[PDB]
């Protein structure tokens, strides 16, 4: 029983909505769902219903993790972004419909609320619907990002049709998105994956040469997973497991830094020595990241081996506190050798 | 990408990072529905050893396969101590996400900075490839003595051209709460009485 609740959100609208939901009696998950739909309206550069993400939770003294990361469409292939010479096609994995994974956000927010929410699903969409119907004020960084996006996209997508009118300080309204969110409030995720919204998404794929099909949408599932647990100095950090690399990375970053405590003593934050030491640890983290990590149901990822204390101590020994290690000689840590 | 952090009056917490990947994703809007589609597929390895838009590489484990989740760097985090939420944090930033969280954690737990200073502090990033390249942002560029020292060591310093994350954090101190929103972004934090 704390002094209250709290939110830290990436814009003023997400923060206001979270605060209202908490004040109205919703729990942190209710507030999170409402915030996530709000930012899908007010923060379109990143907040979304057409992308995916991860949620780490602590509820009644227990940790949880919800994976609503996008999945490759069923028609995706290993070499889909390479041309007939085997070279990467410029921006094919970044611009246009073939760059899209199957969206997870609507299913993820649904699952979180189904499991832990106290308020009605439709209540949690009303704020976002409101910002879509009546608008929000465009931010400075948004206008700058949009200016860059018009250049990269135009004239390759329909981005300008919908976001060309964004102008800083001006109220931006999104009537079609408001109707989409009303359908999600009424029908649940079935609208997005089976219903009117699904059909519109499929139509867009067919028009743009995309790969996502009705089968892809109907087969999408968010996945509850056990969070990564990291213990140090009497604390317990819960963070993202695979298919995030960040949990393993943080296990190795924190573990190695603690092993090298003697090299950090007396070094000031963001001195050259401090930055050099962090870079030396990061060299090893990214060597393992590139070699071992990916979707845990598609390979046998050696998670325990990469996070075992004896392994962390070995990798910690490689850090060179006095000079840059030969990049060419930094190896994946589980690699057999002579 | 973007991140938000929430704690309720019962001590429950949510840390949520979600994304289209790059700004506005693929640029494709679903006609009649009005939302953008992600360009998350670039987080797969398209070709062994060839870097993606964040400079990271892969081979078999993160190759494209039907139905597969592409490797992420998103790291929504909750610290607890003695069974109680103590810190909630996360950030966008692609391959910089978990190095940025690491730095903030160091700043809070090792340098014992106030949360606002821990989040506002200069952050930098290195990731093996590109070789010996340390990235900085224009919010807190590497400069002066430290930059000369690093260059003298043989590091290449580069302005990556976008801010190094956007941390949104909540700290719990007994019954009291405080928020911090990264000065690199336009975030807002609020404590709400029960």
């Amino acid at each position: 029983t704390l002094d209250g609740g709290a939110v830290a959100a990436p814009d003023q609208y997400g923060a206001k909505v979270a605060a209202e939901i908490l004040k109205k009696g919703g729990n942190a998950v209710d507030a999170a769902v409402a915030t996530a739909f709000t930012l899908a309206v007010t923060y379109p550069e990143a907040g979304n219903i057409g992308g995916g993400g991860f949620m780490t939770l602590y509820v009644d003294g227990k940790p949880y993790f919800l994976d609503y990361r996008e999945i490759a469409p069923k028609a995706a292939t290993k070499t889909m972004y390479l041309n007939e010479k085997g070279e990467v096609i410029e921006n094919l994995s970044l611009v246009g419909a073939k760059a899209a994974g199957v969206p997870g956000t609507v299913m993820g927010l649904w699952e979180a609320h189904q499991r832990f929410g106290k308020l009605k699903w439709s209540e949690l969409l009303t704020p976002a619907i409101g910002y879509a119907q009546t608008g929000f004020k465009v931010a400075d960084q948004q206008y700058q990002y949009r200016q860059d996006a018009i250049a990269l996209f135009n004239g390759k997508t329909n981005f300008g049709d919908y976001f060309g009118t964004m102008k800083p300080g001006e109220v931006f309204k999104q009537p079609e998105l408001a109707k989409t969110l009303e359908r999600i409030a009424d029908k649940g995720p079935d609208d997005f994956y089976k219903g009117e919204t699904a059909k519109l998404l499929i139509a867009q794929m067919k028009q743009d040469g995309g790969l996502i099909t009705s089968d892809d949408l109907v087969d999408y599932q968010a996945k509850w997973r056990e969070p990564m647990r990291i213990d140090w100095q009497g604390n317990t950090l819960y963070t993202a497991p695979l298919p995030s690399s960040g949990g393993i990375a943080l296990a190795q970053l924190i573990g190695i830094k603690e092993q090298r405590a003697a090299d950090f003593k007396g070094v000031e934050l963001n001195s050259a020595k401090y930055i050099h030491l962090l870079s030396e640890i990061e060299k090893r983290v990214f060597a393992d990241r590139a070699d071992y990590l990916g979707d845990p149901q598609f390979s046998k990822v050696p998670v325990a081996q990469l996070t075992d204390p004896k392994y962390i101590a070995k990798r910690a020994g490689e850090v060179n506190p006095d000079a840059i290690s030969a990049t060419e000689k930094v190896r994946p840590g589980l690699e057999p050798h002579q | 990408t973007t991140h938000f952090s929430i704690v309720d009056k019962d001590g429950n917490a949510v840390s949520n990072t979600y994304t289209l990947n790059w700004d506005f994703g693929s640029g494709v809007v679903v006609k009649g529905a009005g939302f953008l589609l992600n360009d998350e597929m670039d987080d797969f390895s398209s070709k062994p050893g060839v870097a993606n838009a964040f400079g990271v590489v892969g081979s078999d484990a993160n190759a494209i396969e039907p139905g597969k989740r592409m490797l992420s760097s998103m790291s929504p985090s909750i610290v607890t101590r003695d069974g109680h939420v103590s810190l909630v944090l996360g950030t966008p930033g692609g391959s910089r996400i978990f190095t940025s969280i690491f730095q903030v954690l160091n700043n809070v737990y090792d340098f014992h900075l106030p949360l606002e200073k821990a989040v506002a502090a200069q952050r930098v990033h290195h990731q093996l490839l590109p070789k010996d390249t340390i990235y900085y942002d224009a919010y807190a560029p590497l400069t002066g003595k430290v930059a000369d020292e690093l260059k003298a060591m043989g590091y290449t310093l580069e302005d990556q051209g976008w801010n190094m994350g956007d941390i949104q954090a909540i700290r719990v101190n007994g019954k009291a709460l405080e928020t911090a929103s990264d000065p690199r972004g336009r975030g807002v934090g609020m404590v709400v009485k029960p």
